């Protein structure tokens, strides 16, 4: 019952960017095949794969 | 050889999985933002003008 | 020998059927993987977006 | 009917890790030959072929 | 002779495997490619024009 | 279920190399129609038989 200063859009937006982020690193690693590709990963694997 | 290519080299098949979910997730949501701002204008509607 | 060689020397006969069962129990969990995974978007399509 | 957080796939991808091992054993056994290749099968044969 | 075989004259058992990787990686990398590309309408379909 | 990094062909690969020295040896044994024709074989034999 308000001009957009209350809508309840903003959730679903907040929603989309948090399946965003999962999306494009789930389309990473089909791309690269690998479990770890930078440190935002587990930067243990990365060392020891090293 | 063998053991460093289980900590690397992701399994795919949780993966495609794990795409599918992320793509149906993102296009219903936002078909559900779609649906979200197309909520306001019954005020307008209650407004007679 | 000939004692030493019935408890090593798998006999190629079960193995090479073994191999084929794997292979196609493999690839038919594949199929179903895809054909199962092609199911969720029901709830989207119903969402109508 | 419940949103993706309960994917029946997970059965279908256990089910093909298990038959991977299957699969891989069956493998290495036609390469070698050899009914024992290391430990994981039955260690007395070994010892006693040995 | 035999000491520069040992050198050049790489083994074909290990390249024909490599092959087989460097194929398959080519064909899902290009295949994956596809499928990020065809991502970005959604943005087209949340206008709803 | 991962590309050829986990490839269990590398254990047939082995095989295939370790039956190569096999192989070879047999074919130079046939060749020369001596057990010993180097000093891979027992030295002890070769020193009796010089």
């Amino acid at each position: 019952q308000v001009i957009n200063t209350n809508s309840l859009s903003l959730i679903t937006q907040n929603n989309i960017n948090k399946n965003q982020s999962a999306l494009s690193s789930s389309i990473e690693r089909l791309s690269s095949g690998l479990r770890i590709n930078s440190a935002k990963d587990d930067a243990a694997g990365q060392a020891i794969a090293n | 050889s063998e053991a460093q290519s289980r900590i690397q080299d992701a399994d795919y098949a949780t993966e495609v999985s794990n795409m599918s979910k992320a793509q149906i997730i993102q296009q219903a949501g936002n078909s559900v933002l779609a649906k979200a701002n197309q909520v306001p204008q019954q005020v307008l509607s209650l407004l007679q003008g």
